[PDB]
């Protein structure tokens, strides 16, 4: 018994997308099926409904740019995008509702994101020192998502901490990873992050010293 | 509409304790309608209670749902650690609605953090802005505030934040506060500080660096 | 200015299918958009009207089964379709319409085939005579159409009659191509028809004596 | 709803003559959403009059619409060879419904057909199954009627017919008739008549074999 959610992906804003919901274990046609997105760190906000008997309803925020279709010999159901924009970039989940016994199948989703942005470069700037002491890496400037940041090749892990990205005011992410080393090791010990950002074939690897 | 508030933001207890989780509605209710939800990070919500009382096959007896009208109890008995997530309840009228979420955290020992400031790399310096970075390391409980200080002058608007999920080992969180700054506003000043205030901390610690200064 | 139909092919009855219609000249999104089929031999059938407020209009014969559906950045219009039966068998259009002024822009249209046969192919069986004389083919029992019938290879048109097919009872289609020569000619003369049906890789060349 | 009954089904007129098609609607209609189209065989439908009285672009002079109310003509001042297609009325309401089409072919002189039947091969006979074909060629106007007898009984239920459009040379129909039957009921009769009836004939010819006779 599956939900697996297709078609995600970038839209620049005012674009379209189709997102796909392929089940096995129920059938669609006869189901109250739900379309549930989550933007980043926010709630679960309910967006489509579709009966049995092919009512539909829709949430205000979407109304008259999402559509809310299925494909009975298919088992699958869509979720048709228009004028999209910035809001809408989220996960978006298919569920099955049984309206009394809530929504017992849910999809694990495909990722919306939509922005006029680019796609540039993650620049990587250290982060360096000058009981305890801390160096880190500045991973700025790099859009979509996301990025792999690891310390000495994988070697060093304890003490890491690998921040999740914000979003600046250019339509760009950001974010640091640090670690906490013995202040002694200083002079001894070779400290270099390695940073990957596979959309822009970017791959780093910046000493810190 | 249907509007549901999820009581409180964010609760905070320990392993084998009770958990007492309140959803609230605008209006007078159907108990039928009014479903638990549990979601933990990157995966889907499991269906826990229907109905309002009704535990889902396969949810363990500790879950248990409660009340009607427009006050709701999700409560767990004795919290196990898989029981740790983000719990959402639901109703239905034309449609549904959900609430905003309450998160379910790790009450520890009250440990102070640790306060570091960086100065802008000199390779960045060269593209025309300048990141300062002040880092908390491992303090608890998550609730801080982090204050940048330019010559004398609160810093307001230009700085962004971020923290990491409460860690699996010693169960504590860790900062991110990122001050933004053109170089030409940059040069402008000297000193660069960050004071930050914690329960863990007699009085606010601040560290800085006087810019151009190894 | 055109609007080509897609996607149309062969289905169960039960199944589904959906028809695209890609346009260049007008903008889907900024018009009334229709469907509508003609059934063999059958007149026009209107079946979706969606306005550009994304309001939807369906005629009784298919209210419940097809859904109307856009895509603004690929400037597409969707009929999907299902829980599909025989009588939905016909050539479907996507047409604008201007309400008061007609609809002013067609698309060729693509065929559609509902029927629970298979992709058989045809037997080729003669009609021999006994002042003119009269001989044909016949290409009985075969699905789908369409099957080609020359005679002498395209030596022989002047006198030429290929008729349309009829759908048997069986669901399997069958036609008769026939010419008629100077009676005389029997005997020195040899008569060939030609019958290509390329869904089942069959191609046959019978001799009429 | 809008119900549309052209008139008259089938109109026969030689190139030259005028033309006046008739859509006749259910009920009282605004003659401001009337449109007329045109299909040629295997091509999609054109816009030829909307509103009521109003040339598309591209028409020509010799198109013109009129009407009010239930009761509405198209008039083809003076016919060209490219006319002779089906011609179909459009109405809305809610939503746009049609009418049944008119067909628009030549009118020639009164040829009559000439008549051959063919008995079904030996190869067939093997499958189990006997088709009888009957042939009619050559003929105008259109409407004719094909009889089987088989001894002498009028068979019905198991024939069926499909026609030529008009062909471009001699503006002549033809017609084919299929007669299918068992190879245990085609061996249990002798005589399988085809009795054609035209008004190119006099009286019914009929062209019949002997089942089992060189």
């Amino acid at each position: 018994v599956q939900l697996v959610e297709s078609g995600g992906g970038l839209v620049q804003p005012g674009g379209s997308l189709r997102l796909s919901c392929a089940a096995s274990g129920i059938t669609v046609s006869s189901n109250y099926m739900n379309w549930v997105r989550q933007a980043p760190g926010k709630g679960l906000e309910w967006v489509s409904l579709i009966y049995s008997g092919g009512s539909t309803y829709y949430a205000d925020s979407v109304k008259g740019r999402f559509t809310i279709s299925r494909d009975n010999s298919k088992n699958t159901l869509y979720l048709q995008m228009n004028s999209l924009r910035a809001e809408d970039t989220a996960v978006y989940h298919c569920a099955r509702d049984l309206v009394v016994y809530g929504m017992d199948v849910w999809g694990q989703g495909t990722t919306v994101t939509v922005s006029s942005a680019s796609t540039k470069g993650p620049s990587v700037f250290p982060l360096a020192p000058s009981g305890t002491a801390a160096l880190g890496c500045l991973v700025k400037d790099y859009f979509p998502e996301p990025v792999t940041v690891s310390w000495n090749s994988g070697a060093l892990t304890s003490g890491v901490h690998t921040f999740p990205a914000v979003l600046q005011s250019s339509g760009l992410y950001s974010l640091s990873s640090v670690v906490t080393v013995p202040s002694s090791s200083l002079g001894t010990q070779t400290y270099i992050c390695n940073v990957n950002h596979k959309p822009s074939n970017t791959k780093v690897d910046k000493k810190v010293e | 509409e249907i509007v549901l508030t999820q009581s409180p933001g964010t609760l905070s207890l320990s392993p084998g304790e009770r958990a007492t989780l309140s959803c609230r509605a605008s209006q007078s209710v159907s108990s039928s309608y009014l479903a638990w939800y549990q979601q933990k990070p990157g995966q889907a919500p499991r269906l826990l209670i229907y109905g309002a009382s009704s535990r889902a096959t396969g949810i363990p007896d500790r879950f248990s749902g409660s009340g009607s009208g427009t006050d709701f109890t999700l409560t767990i008995s004795r919290l196990e650690p898989e029981d740790f997530a983000v719990y959402y309840c639901q109703q239905y009228g034309s449609s549904p609605t959900f609430g905003q979420g309450t998160k379910l955290e790790i009450k520890r020992t009250v440990a102070a953090p640790s306060v570091f400031i960086f100065p802008p790399s000199d390779e960045q310096l060269k593209s025309g802005t300048a990141s300062v970075v002040c880092l908390l390391n491992n303090f608890y409980p998550r609730e801080a505030k982090v204050q940048w200080k330019v010559d004398n002058a609160l810093q307001s608007g230009n700085s962004q934040e971020s923290v990491t999920e409460q860690d699996s080992k010693d169960s504590t969180y860790s900062l991110s506060s990122t001050l933004t700054l053109s170089k030409a506003d940059y040069e402008k000043h000297k000193v660069y500080a960050c004071e930050v205030t914690h329960q863990g901390l007699s009085s606010p610690v601040t560290k800085s660096f006087n810019r151009g200064e190894c």
